[PDB]
This record gives structure tokens, C-alpha cells and sequence, in this order.
């Protein structure tokens, strides 16, 4: 089934690989190589947590856990119920979520649009492969990685955390989160403005562009316009996913210490340092 | 072990479900029902409803929108089915390019510009917007126009401003036989010494649809140009060299 | 290598723009500031004119007094000293009053009496700029979705410092005005009520969080990604859909099996942002009136 103005979108061609072996659809998904090789990974990581949820013996999906091997084996192979699963996972999901981001390639190809999309996509890749690649190899065994279960993982989050005092502290952390929160401000902004726009108050016609510029500028006396907010939506939830995987890169790596310290630098540099009083005096 | 907080959790989750269902015929205002590849309504158009239809009354004396409604291409599609079962593709049976499909597509938008706030054109020529120039960055206006064959097409003429936003949105590009053709901004590089176009070659920039105003364009005319131009990254390839 | 319209490549400039007048009492309106090449990059360069009526300045007084009043404390935690202010900025805290002094407004100005003084001028600042954006839009004719989606980050920050503390029997229940302390408030808040991971409401604030850095890399993305064709002129595009749209609609339906509209986009996005706090406000108000330990309750309910 096509919606009304779909077909004439739908010619062949843009396909990276495989030429029109794999151009088509299957209802509205498109295939291409990309999608065969998404189905591939995918059915396999999903049959192999389905062999782990045997070995451990519940069929509960919230107490399935998968784990990765113990600190000895370090960044060696392991066997199978001894975080091998976990590690054969880790390849099928990395192999899943590179697929599908190429299918996005070919995707725009075919429609003659940007190549964003997949851009801003592959930022979230890197930052999972932050967690069970880049950092655990860095450290030099795979169970520094997470374990993938519903409640597991927070575990792991907290455990990971708490290993540092309050991991607040570390400051790419909080520039992190700075904009995690800003992103979801400016989010909750742009939607309630184009919407006011479009359904104004009983008896009004549409506003116009011009309308919400007047809005913000009379709000706060800036408007970044239309093509300038979808551009900061896409920096924001960029830079907050950076700044997320380059505060858990240097944990454990170059920094091993409770985070406050980090600032203590700033607390005792020598011309004041020993001035009594305040809170570090 | 039915305490406050546990009502609460149920509760909420009884209303996301709703939210859901509401955002999704939401969504479906545009493009429904869905339909065979031949056109007619499809058997299966899922478990969500059609939302009743809303009117938007339009600024500037322009009318009224309902939707959803009666749906429309209100254009010729020139594309064959290439099987009988559905998935596939259609093939052009034409020029794509010249017949505006796949990547090279354009919407039968209405015939008139965008007005600003005021119903005055919101996209006008620098040269005929008063106090309009440029600012910051290479001014392009004079300098040459390269397509993706490395071959000159003509030379940048004016720059088209959308005045409300103040921002450059189209490059007016006069041709060796001394017409002009709208570029689309988004789809070209100002370099010190040229404007480069990847999507177009020199001999394709002719093929750019017209406008009928010196000093205005349409929304169709505007779909139709940015169609052309990005249809040329699919269909333009063989002359895209190096 | 292909303009990719993060940056603006040439920025134009015109007369300024006064913008819309509808019912808007112009005598309040500032003037034009400067035009700013810097900001002309990534969006608009002009700077102004702002609205600035009886509720604006109301709240820029209020939340002036606010500041002033959180940092005179700390020059006095200072001892009064620029250094040791500049050396411990981080570490000054105006807590609440202590616990025995229960929801009385009688604790002294060093007790936490200067708390209560703060937090007055902090709710009168918020309140009135809430006001405000109700009647700006209203002013010019549009609905009220910015003030309602307003209403939800309220919502959120009068649980933590009043409505949870009220039902809670304590100003020592609220949070500390200190860029550390409230900080470490946050911390032991989770490790008192038995790890907030375990907090239903919690993980759902937590999962809109994320899906609002989502959607609006999806969102921002997709409309860069059609700004060749005039995207980024939603409503028009609502009012008259183009090859935008279609294309804009047609990636997502190929990629993930559906799709939204130009205008649905917007009400997913509301919703998705608004239902952060909206849900972390509830977690956080059943957190010691109803719920000791999170950890425990979940082990009782799966
Ligand atoms: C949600 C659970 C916790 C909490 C947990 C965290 C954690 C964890 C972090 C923060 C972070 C911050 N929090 Mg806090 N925070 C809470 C409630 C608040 C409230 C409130 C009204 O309730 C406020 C004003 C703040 C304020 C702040 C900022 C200092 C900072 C970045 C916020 C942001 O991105 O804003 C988005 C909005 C904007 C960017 C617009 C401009 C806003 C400005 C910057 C806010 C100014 C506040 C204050 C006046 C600044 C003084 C600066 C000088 C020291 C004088 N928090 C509650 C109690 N908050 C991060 C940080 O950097 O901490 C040091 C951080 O890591
Ligand atoms: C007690 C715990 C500690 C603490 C310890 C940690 C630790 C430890 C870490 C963080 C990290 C993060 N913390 Mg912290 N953190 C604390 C308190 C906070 C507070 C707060 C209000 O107090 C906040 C706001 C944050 C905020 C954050 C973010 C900056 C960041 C998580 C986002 C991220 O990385 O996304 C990145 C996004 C992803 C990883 C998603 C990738 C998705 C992939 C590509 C695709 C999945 C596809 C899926 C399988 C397919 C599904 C198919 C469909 C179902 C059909 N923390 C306390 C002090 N925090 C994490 C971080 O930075 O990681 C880099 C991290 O590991
Ligand atoms: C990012 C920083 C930390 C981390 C810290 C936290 C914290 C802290 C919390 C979560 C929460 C969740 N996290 Mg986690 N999480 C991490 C990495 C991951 C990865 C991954 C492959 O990288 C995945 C798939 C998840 C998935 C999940 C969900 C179970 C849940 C809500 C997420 C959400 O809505 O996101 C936004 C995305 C969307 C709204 C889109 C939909 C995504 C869907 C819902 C994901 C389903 C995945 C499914 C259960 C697993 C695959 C099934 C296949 C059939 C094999 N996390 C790392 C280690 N995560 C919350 C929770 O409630 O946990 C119980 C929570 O409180
Ligand atoms: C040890 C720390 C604890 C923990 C303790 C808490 C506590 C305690 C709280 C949260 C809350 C939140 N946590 Mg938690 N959190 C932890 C771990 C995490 C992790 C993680 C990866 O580990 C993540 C991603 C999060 C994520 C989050 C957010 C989803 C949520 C805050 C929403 C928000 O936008 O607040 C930011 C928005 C606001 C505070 C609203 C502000 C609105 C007001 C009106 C603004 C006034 C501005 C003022 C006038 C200044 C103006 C300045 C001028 C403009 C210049 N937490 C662990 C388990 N978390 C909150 C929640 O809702 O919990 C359910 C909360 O209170
Ligand atoms: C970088 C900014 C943010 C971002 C952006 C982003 N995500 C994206 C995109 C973009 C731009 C897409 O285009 C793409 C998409 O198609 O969205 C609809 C995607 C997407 N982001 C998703 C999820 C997601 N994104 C997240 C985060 C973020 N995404 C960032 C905050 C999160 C979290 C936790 O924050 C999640 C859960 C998907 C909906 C989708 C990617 C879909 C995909 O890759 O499909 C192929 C894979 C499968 C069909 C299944 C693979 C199964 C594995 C083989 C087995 C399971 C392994 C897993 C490790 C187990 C985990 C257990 C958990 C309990 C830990
Ligand atoms: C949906 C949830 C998200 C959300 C939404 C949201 N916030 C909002 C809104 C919405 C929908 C608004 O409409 C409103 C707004 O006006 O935005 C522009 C607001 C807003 N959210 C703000 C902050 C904020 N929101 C946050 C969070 C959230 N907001 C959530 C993530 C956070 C945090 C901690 O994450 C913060 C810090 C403000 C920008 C604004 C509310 C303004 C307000 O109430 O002001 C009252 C106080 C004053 C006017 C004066 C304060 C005193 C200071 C010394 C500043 C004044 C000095 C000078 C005049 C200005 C100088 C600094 C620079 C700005 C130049
Ligand atoms: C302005 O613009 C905008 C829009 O638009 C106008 C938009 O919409 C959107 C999009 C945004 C929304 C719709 C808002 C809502 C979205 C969110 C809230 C974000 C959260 C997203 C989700 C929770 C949904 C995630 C769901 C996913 C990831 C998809 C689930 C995946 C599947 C169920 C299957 C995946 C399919 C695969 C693997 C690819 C290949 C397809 C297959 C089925 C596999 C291949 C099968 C075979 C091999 C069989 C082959 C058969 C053969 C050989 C025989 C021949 C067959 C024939 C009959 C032809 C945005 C951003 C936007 O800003
Ligand atoms: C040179 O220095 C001068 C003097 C110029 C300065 O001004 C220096 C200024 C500073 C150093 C600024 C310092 C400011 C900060 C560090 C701000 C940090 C604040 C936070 C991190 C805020 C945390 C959360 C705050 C909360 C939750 C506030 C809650 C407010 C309540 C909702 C209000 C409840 C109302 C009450 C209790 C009053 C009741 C009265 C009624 C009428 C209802
Ligand atoms: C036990 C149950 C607890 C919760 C109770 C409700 C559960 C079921 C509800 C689900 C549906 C929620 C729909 C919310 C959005 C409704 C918006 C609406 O229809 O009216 C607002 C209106 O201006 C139109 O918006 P605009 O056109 O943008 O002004
Ligand atoms: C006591 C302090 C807390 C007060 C209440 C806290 C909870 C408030 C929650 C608010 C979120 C509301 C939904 C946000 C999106 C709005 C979508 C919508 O449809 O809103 C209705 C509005 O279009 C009606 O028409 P207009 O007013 O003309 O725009
Ligand atoms: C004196 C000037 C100082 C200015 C200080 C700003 C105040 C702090 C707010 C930041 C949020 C900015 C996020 C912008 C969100 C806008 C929502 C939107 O859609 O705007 C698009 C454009 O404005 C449609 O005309
Ligand atoms: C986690 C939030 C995601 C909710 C997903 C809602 C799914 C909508 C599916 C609608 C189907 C549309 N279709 C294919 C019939 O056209
Ligand atoms: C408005 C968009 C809807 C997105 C739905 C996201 C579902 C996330 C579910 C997380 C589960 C949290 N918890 C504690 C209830 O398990
Ligand atoms: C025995 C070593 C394998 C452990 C798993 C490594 C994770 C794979 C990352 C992605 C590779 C394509
Ligand atoms: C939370 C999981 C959401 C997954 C929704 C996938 C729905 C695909 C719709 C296509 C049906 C033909
Ligand atoms: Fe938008």
C-alpha cells in the first residue's frame, strides 16, 4: 500500500551495492542490500539472546540479562555462557545498527534529499560503541562494558557511577547534560510555536513565519528563525551525545579518582589556598 | 499491593496508550487512505481510524484547507509497473528529469507565491528589494557559474532574498543565451572565484523550469525548480566527472 | 564537498524588521538593537526589538531580587573577601531552613529565613514570566500552546521546592540554591528513597528525555535534509504541502514503516518534551509521601 502521493518517488536506482538485486519494498519498508543485511543481524542477535535466556533459565523478558566475561578473561574470547553470548551479541548489534544507517543512505539517494539523517544517527553508533568497545578496550578487559538486560544495565550505570563519589562531578558530564536539557527546552519551544501558528485562537486565520519571529522577539528579544531552530535541534542533541561519550571515554582511563577532586585544583591553588574562612579556608 | 503509586503507574500508561492513538490519526490528515499501485484504495488501511476532517482558514483572502480530503496528483505521472505483484519499482517512461519523477518529483502546489505577514511577497529579487545587500561572506553576484562537468553555465546575475527572514534563498543565473534560471542556495557552493553546481552539468542548467514574473516566484514554480536541480544528482551522473 | 546548510554560506541584510503589530500595544516595544554577523551564520542576525510591559518588568525585578539575594549570602559566606568568593562560587549554598522549624516563616534571616526570602522572589519572577507568555501570544492572535508547554517545566520545579515539601511538613525538604549543593541535594535524594533508577515515573522521565534528543536529531536532520526544497517553511507546507513533505514523510515511512505530517511532527515534539517533566514532576511528588524506597516498592510489584 502506497500513501496518495507516493508512487511516483518510487524508481529505481541509489542503491550503494547489489544493483536492482534488492531494490524494492515490502510494503512501505524499502529492502535494499542494507535491509537484508539489518534482517540478518538482527534475526541472529535476537536468536542468540533467546539460547542466553535458556542457558540462564527464565522466560521473563525483565530478568534476562546478558552478560559480558568476567575482568580476567580481559579482551580475550569467551566461551558462550561465560560471556560469549554478550560478546557475538555485540558484533550482530554493531553490524545491525551500521546497516540500517547504509539502508538510510540509500534511502536518500533515491529521493535526491540530504544525507543528515544518517549523519546525526551514526553520533548515537559511536557513543554505544563508546561503552562496549572504545572504553572497555582502553581499560583492557571486555566486563567493563555493560550488560544488556532491562534492569541490569541501570545496575551497571549506578555501579559505574558511584565507582567515582558523585559522578555529577566530572564536567564533561554536566556540559553533557546541559544540553540534554536544553535540547528538550528548545524542543518543547519549537513545537508549541509552529502549532500556535497554525491553529491560532478561535475566530483567527493562520498565523504567518512572520508571527512566531514577533512572538520570540516580544518573548525574549531574539528569534533564530525557522531554518536556524532545526539547526540548533541538531547540535544540541549532537553535542549533548559527544559530550556523553567523551565524559565516559576519560573515566577510568586518564581519570581514576572521585570526580569532586577534579575542581579541587581550583580550591587550593597557592595564592589561595590557605585564606581561612569561605569553604575551603 | 494496590498502594497510590501503583494506581498511578496503571493510570498513566492507560493515557500514553490514548496519547498515542491520537497523535497517530493526527498524522494521518495527509496521504491517506492508502492505495494500491494502481491507484485504487487498499483492503488493508491499518487499525487506526481517519481523523475527522479540520479547517485551516488561510491568510490574506487565500481560501480555506480541510483535511483530510479528497486527494489528488492534480499532474501526469509518466511511470510503468515493472511487475505484476506490488513492491517494485516503475520505471520512467520518459525523461525523468523533464517529467518530473522519482527524485527529480515536484507537487502540484498552487500557482501563487508565499506573502509575508503583511501579503506583501515574501521571496523577492535583491534588485528590487529595497535596502537589501550582502553582508557577510562572498558576495556571488558576477561571478561565474561551474556545473559538474568542470564546463561554464552563465553567471550570477542577483541573489533572490527571502525578506522576512532575511536570507538568501535562490541565485538568479543568467545563461549563454541570455535568459536566467533560479538555483536553489542549498544546492550550490560560492568558492573565491565561482559558484559551483555538483547537482547540474553546463548543458542541463537550460532545462531549469522557467518562471512566468521577472520579480516573483510561485510555490509550483519554486517545487518545480528544486526538483529539477536534485533530480540531476540521480539522473545527471554520467556527466558528473572526476 | 557538498553544501550541507549548517552554516549560512552568504548572509543578506535589510532594513529591520518591527515585526507584526495585531493587538499588541506598541508603546512597550524597545527599539532595534545591532544586527549580529556572528549569529547571522547559524540563524537571524538581527538583535530586538523586545516587549517589555507591567509583567516583564515585574519578573525581571523579582528574579533580579532572586540573584541579589543568593549573592549577598554568598559574599557573606565570603566573609566578604573577593578572592575567597571567586575561590569557593561553587561551594556557597542558601539551604532551607532546618527541619525544626517545620513550614513556619519564622526561621531567622541566617537560619534560613534568606531562603524563604529568595524563594518568594524566585515564584513571583517564574509566575509573572509564565503570564507573560500567555499574553504575548495572545496579543498577537495565536493559540497558547508555548504557555501551557510552560506550565509542565513549572510543574516539575513547584514539586521540588514547595508542593513536596509542603506535603512533606519541612522547608528542609526543598533544594538549596548553590550550583554544588544542589548537586549533592539531588544525589541524596535518590540514595534516601532507595535508588530513583528504580522509580517508575523516573524511568519514564528519563525515556522522554532521550526520545526528546531523538526526535529533534530526527526532526532537525530531516528538514536540513529537505531545505533544497523549501522544508524548513513548515507552514506553508502544512497549508499547501510540496515535495518537502512528501519526501520529508516518504524517508521515515521507507526507513521505519510510517510517518508523520508537517504539522503531526510538532505534536509529537510537544509531547515528547512536555511529558519530561510532566512525568518527573509525579515521581518526584510520590517520593517520600507515599514511597520510602523505590528499590523495595519495585521488588513488590515485578
Ligand atoms: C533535575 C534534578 C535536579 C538537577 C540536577 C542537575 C544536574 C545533575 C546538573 C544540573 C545542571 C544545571 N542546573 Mg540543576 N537540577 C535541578 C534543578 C535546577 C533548577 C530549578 C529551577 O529547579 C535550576 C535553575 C537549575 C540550574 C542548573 C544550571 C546551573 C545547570 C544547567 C541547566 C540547564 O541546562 O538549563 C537549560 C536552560 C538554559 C541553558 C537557559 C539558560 C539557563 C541558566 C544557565 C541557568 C542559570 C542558573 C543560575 C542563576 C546560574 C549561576 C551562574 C553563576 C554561578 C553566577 N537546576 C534538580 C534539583 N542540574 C548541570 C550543571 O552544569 O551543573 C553544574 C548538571 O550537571
Ligand atoms: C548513579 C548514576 C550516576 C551517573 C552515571 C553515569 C554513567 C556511568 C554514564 C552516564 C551517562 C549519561 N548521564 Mg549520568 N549519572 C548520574 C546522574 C545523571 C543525571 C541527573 C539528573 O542526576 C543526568 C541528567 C544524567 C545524564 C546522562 C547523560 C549525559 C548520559 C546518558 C545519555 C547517553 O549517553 O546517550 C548515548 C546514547 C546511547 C548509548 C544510545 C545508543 C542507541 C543505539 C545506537 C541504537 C539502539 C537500537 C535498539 C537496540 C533497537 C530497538 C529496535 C526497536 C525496539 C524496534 N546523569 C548519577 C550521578 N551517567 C552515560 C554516558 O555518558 O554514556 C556515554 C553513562 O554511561
Ligand atoms: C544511554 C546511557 C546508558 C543507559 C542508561 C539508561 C537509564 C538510566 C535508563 C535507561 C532506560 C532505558 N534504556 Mg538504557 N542506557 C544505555 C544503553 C541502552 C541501549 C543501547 C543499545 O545502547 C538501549 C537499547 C537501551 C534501552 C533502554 C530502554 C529499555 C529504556 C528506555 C529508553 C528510551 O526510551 O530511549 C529513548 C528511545 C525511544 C523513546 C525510542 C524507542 C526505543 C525502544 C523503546 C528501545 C527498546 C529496546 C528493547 C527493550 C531491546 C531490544 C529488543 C530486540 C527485540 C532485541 N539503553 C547506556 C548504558 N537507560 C530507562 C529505563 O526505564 O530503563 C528500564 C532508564 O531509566
Ligand atoms: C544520584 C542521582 C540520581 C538521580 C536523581 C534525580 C532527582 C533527585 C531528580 C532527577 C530527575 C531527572 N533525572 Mg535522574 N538521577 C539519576 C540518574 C539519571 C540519569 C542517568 C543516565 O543516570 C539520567 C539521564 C537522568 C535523568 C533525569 C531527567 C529525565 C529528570 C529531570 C528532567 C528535567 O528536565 O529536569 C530539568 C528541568 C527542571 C528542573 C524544571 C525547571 C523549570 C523552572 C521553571 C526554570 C526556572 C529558571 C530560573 C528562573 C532561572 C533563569 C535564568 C535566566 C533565564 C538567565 N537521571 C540518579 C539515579 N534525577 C528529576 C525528576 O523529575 O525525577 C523523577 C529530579 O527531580
Ligand atoms: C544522537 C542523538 C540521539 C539519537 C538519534 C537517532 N537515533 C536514530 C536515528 C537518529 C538520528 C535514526 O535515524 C534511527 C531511526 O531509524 O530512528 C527511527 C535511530 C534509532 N535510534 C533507536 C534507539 C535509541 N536511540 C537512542 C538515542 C539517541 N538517538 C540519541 C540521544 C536510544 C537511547 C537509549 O537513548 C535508543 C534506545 C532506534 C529506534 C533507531 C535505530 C534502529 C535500528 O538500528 O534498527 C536496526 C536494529 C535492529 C532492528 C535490532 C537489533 C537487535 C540486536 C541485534 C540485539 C539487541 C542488542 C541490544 C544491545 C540489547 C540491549 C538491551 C537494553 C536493555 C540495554
Ligand atoms: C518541557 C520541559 C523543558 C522546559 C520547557 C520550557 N522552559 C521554558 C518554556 C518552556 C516550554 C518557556 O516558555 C520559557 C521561556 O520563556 O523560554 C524562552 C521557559 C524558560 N525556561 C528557562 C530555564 C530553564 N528551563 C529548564 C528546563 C526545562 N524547560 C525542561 C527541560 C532549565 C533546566 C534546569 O533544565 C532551566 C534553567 C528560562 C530560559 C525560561 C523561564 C524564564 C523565567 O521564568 O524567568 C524568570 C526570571 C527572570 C526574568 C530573571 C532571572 C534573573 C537572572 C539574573 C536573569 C536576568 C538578567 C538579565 C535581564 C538577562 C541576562 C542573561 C542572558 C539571557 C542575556
Ligand atoms: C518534517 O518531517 C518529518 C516527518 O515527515 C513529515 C516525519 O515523518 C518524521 C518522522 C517522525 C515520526 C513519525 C514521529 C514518531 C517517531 C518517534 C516517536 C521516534 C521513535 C521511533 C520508534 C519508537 C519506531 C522505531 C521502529 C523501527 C526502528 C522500525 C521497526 C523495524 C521493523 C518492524 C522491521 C525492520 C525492517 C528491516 C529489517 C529492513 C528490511 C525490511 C524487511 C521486512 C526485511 C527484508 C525481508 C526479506 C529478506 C524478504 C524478501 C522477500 C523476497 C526475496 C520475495 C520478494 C518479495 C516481494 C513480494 C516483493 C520526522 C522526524 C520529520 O521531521
Ligand atoms: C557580585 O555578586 C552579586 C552580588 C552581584 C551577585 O548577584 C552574585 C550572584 C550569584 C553568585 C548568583 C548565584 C545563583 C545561583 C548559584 C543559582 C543556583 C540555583 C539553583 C541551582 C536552583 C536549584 C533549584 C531551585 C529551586 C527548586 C527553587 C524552588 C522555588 C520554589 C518553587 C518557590 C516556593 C515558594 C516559597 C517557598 C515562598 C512561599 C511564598 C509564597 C507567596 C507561596
Ligand atoms: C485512568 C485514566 C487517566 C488519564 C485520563 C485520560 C486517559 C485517556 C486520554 C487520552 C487522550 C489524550 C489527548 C490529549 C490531547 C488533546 C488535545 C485536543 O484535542 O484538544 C486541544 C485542542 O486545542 C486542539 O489542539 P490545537 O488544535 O493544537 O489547538
Ligand atoms: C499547580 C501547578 C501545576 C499546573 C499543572 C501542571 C500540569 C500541566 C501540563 C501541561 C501540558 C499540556 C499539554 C501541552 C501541549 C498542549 C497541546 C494543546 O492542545 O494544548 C491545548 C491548547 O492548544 C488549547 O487551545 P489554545 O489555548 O487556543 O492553544
Ligand atoms: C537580548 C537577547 C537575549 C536572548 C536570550 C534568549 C533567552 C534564553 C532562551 C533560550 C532558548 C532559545 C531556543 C529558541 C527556541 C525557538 C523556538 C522556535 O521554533 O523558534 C524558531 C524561530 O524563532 C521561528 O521564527
Ligand atoms: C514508542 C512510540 C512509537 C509508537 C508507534 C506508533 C505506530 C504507528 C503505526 C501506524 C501504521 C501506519 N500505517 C502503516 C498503517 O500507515
Ligand atoms: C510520546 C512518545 C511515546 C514514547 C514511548 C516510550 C516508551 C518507553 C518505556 C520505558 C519504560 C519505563 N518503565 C519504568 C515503565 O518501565
Ligand atoms: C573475541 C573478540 C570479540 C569481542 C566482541 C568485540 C565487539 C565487536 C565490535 C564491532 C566489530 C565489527
Ligand atoms: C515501541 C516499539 C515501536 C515499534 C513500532 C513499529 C511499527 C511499524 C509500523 C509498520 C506497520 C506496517
Ligand atoms: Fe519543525
Amino acid at each position: 500500500a502506497l500513501l496518495s502521493f507516493e508512487r511516483k518517488y518510487r524508481v529505481p536506482g541509489g542503491t550503494l551495492v547489489g544493483g536492482n538485486l534488492f531494490d524494492f519494498w515490502v510494503g512501505p519498508f524499502y529492502v535494499g542490500f542494507f535491509g537484508v543485511a539489518t534482517f540478518f543481524f538482527a534475526a541472529l542477535g535476537i536468536i542468540l539472546i533467546a539460547w542466553s535466556a535458556v542457558l540462564q533459565g527464565t522466560w521473563n523478558p525483565q530478568l534476562i540479562s546478558v552478560y559480558p566475561p568476567a575482568l580476567e578473561y580481559g579482551l580475550g574470547g569467551a566461551p558462550l555462557a561465560k560471556g560469549g553470548l554478550w560478546q557475538i551479541i555485540t558484533i550482530c548489534a554493531t553490524g545491525a545498527f551500521v546497516s540500517w544507517a547504509l539502508r538510510e543512505v540509500e534511502i536518500c539517494r533515491k529521493l535526491g534529499i540530504g544525507y543528515h539523517i544518517p549523519f546525526a544517527f551514526a553520533f548515537a553508533i559511536l557513543a554505544y560503541l563508546t561503552l562496549v568497545l572504545f572504553r572497555p578496550v582502553m581499560m583492557g578487559a571486555w566486563g567493563y562494558a555493560f550488560p544488556y538486560g532491562i534492569w541490569t544495565h541501570l545496575d551497571w550505570v549506578s555501579n559505574t557511577g558511584y565507582t567515582y563519589g558523585n559522578f555529577h562531578y566530572n564536567p564533561a558530564h554536566m556540559i553533557a547534560i546541559t544540553f540534554f536539557f536544553t535540547n528538550a527546552l528548545a524542543l518543547a519551544l519549537h513545537g508549541a510555536l509552529v502549532l500556535s501558528a497554525a491553529n491560532p485562537e478561535k475566530g483567527k486565520e493562520m498565523r504567518t513565519p512572520d508571527h512566531e519571529d514577533t512572538f520570540f522577539r516580544d518573548l525574549v528579544g531574539y528569534s533564530i528563525g525557522t531554518l536556524g531552530i532545526h539547526r540548533l535541534g541538531l547540535l544540541l542533541s549532537l553535542s549533548a551525545v559527544f559530550f556523553s561519550a567523551l565524559c565516559m571515554i576519560i573515566t577510568g582511563t586518564i581519570w581514576f579518582d572521585q570526580w569532586v577532586d577534579w575542581w579541587q585544583w581550583w580550591v587550593k591553588l597557592p595564592w589561595w589556598a590557605n585564606i581561612p574562612g569561605g569553604i575551603n579556608g | 499491593n494496590f498502594d497510590l503509586a501503583s494506581l498511578a503507574i496503571y493510570s498513566f500508561w492507560i493515557f500514553l496508550a490514548g496519547l498515542i492513538y491520537y497523535l497517530q490519526t493526527e498524522n494521518m490528515r495527509e496521504g491517506y487512505p492508502l492505495e494500491n499501485e494502481d491507484g485504487t484504495p487498499a483492503a488493508n488501511q491499518g487499525p487506526f481510524p481517519l481523523p475527522k476532517p479540520k479547517t485551516f482558514i488561510l491568510p490574506h483572502g487565500r481560501g480555506t484547507l480541510t483535511v483530510p480530503g479528497p486527494e489528488s496528483e492534480d499532474r501526469p505521472i509518466a511511470l510503468a509497473r515493472t511487475a505484476v505483484s506490488e513492491g517494485f519499482p516503475h520505471a520512467p517512461t520518459g525523461d525523468p528529469m523533464k517529467d518530473g519523477v522519482g527524485p527529480a518529483s515536484w507537487v502540484a502546489r498552487r500557482d501563487l507565491p508565499e506573502l509575508d505577514g503583511h501579503g506583501h511577497n515574501k521571496i523577492k529579487p535583491m534588485k528590487a528589494a529595497a535596502g537589501f545587500h550582502v553582508s557577510a561572506g562572498k558576495n556571488p553576484i558576477g561571478l561565474p557559474v561551474r556545473g559538474c562537468d568542470l564546463e561554464i553555465a552563465g553567471k550570477v546575475v542577483d541573489i533572490w532574498v527571502d525578506i522576512p527572514e532575511q536570507m538568501a534563498r535562490f541565485l538568479e543565473v543568467e545563461l549563454k543565451d541570455g535568459s536566467t534560471r533560479l538555483l536553489p542556495m542549498q544546492m550550490v557552493k560560492v568558492q573565491s572565484n565561482r559558484v559551483h553546481v555538483n547537482a547540474l552539468s553546463s548543458d542541463l542548467f537550460a532545462g531549469i523550469p522557467t518562471i512566468k514574473s521577472p520579480t516573483e516566484v510561485t510555490l509550483l514554480e519554486e517545487d518545480k525548480i528544486c526538483g529539477y536541480v536534485a533530480g540531476g544528482l540521480m539522473y545527471a551522473a554520467p556527466k558528473r566527472k572526476s | 564537498a557538498e553544501y550541507q546548510n549548517i552554516f549560512t554560506q552568504v548572509q543578506v541584510r535589510g532594513p529591520a524588521d518591527l515585526g507584526m503589530t495585531e493587538d499588541v500595544n506598541l508603546a512597550n516595544r524597545s527599539g532595534v538593537g545591532p544586527f549580529s554577523t556572528l549569529l547571522g551564520w547559524f540563524g537571524n542576525a538581527q538583535l530586538g526589538p523586545i516587549y517589555l510591559g507591567s509583567l516583564g518588568v515585574l519578573s525581571l525585578f523579582s528574579g533580579l531580587m532572586w540573584f541579589f539575594t543568593i549573592g549577598i549570602w554568598f559574599w557573606y559566606q565570603a566573609g566578604w573577601n573577593p578572592a575567597v568568593f571567586l575561590r569557593d562560587l561553587f561551594f556557597f549554598s542558601l539551604e532551607p531552613p532546618a527541619p525544626e522549624y517545620g513550614l513556619s516563616f519564622a526561621a531567622p534571616l541566617k537560619e534560613g529565613g534568606l531562603w524563604l526570602i529568595a524563594s518568594f522572589f524566585m515564584f513571583v519572577a517564574v509566575w509573572s514570566w509564565w503570564g507573560r507568555t500567555y499574553l504575548r501570544a495572545q496579543a498577537l492572535g495565536m493559540g497558547k500552546h508555548t504557555a501551557w508547554a510552560f506550565l509542565s517545566a513549572i510543574w516539575l520545579w513547584m514539586v521540588l521546592g514547595f508542593i513536596r515539601p509542603i506535603l512533606m511538613g519541612s522547608w528542609s525538604e526543598a533544594v538549596p540554591y548553590g550550583i554544588f549543593s544542589h548537586l549533592d541535594w539531588t544525589n541524596n535524594f535518590s540514595l534516601v528513597h532507595g535508588n530513583l533508577f528504580y522509580n517508575p515515573f523516573h524511568g519514564l522521565s528519563i525515556a522522554f528525555l532521550y526520545g526528546s534528543a531523538l526526535l529533534f536529531a530526527m526532526h532537525g536532520a530531516t528538514i536540513l535534509a529537505v531545505s533544497r526544497f523549501g522544508g524548513e517553511r513548515e507552514l506553508e507546507q502544512i497549508a499547501d504541502r510540496g515535495t518537502a513533505a512528501e519526501r520529508a514523510a516518504l524517508f521515515w515511512r521507507w526507513t521505519m514503516g510510517f510517518n508523520a505530517t508537517m504539522e503531526g511532527i510538532h505534536r509529537w515534539a510537544i509531547w515528547m518534551a512536555v511529558l519530561v517533566t510532566l512525568t518527573g514532576g509525579i515521581g518526584i511528588l510520590l517520593s517520600g509521601t507515599v514511597v520510602d524506597n523505590w528499590y523495595v516498592w519495585g521488588q513488590n510489584h515485578g
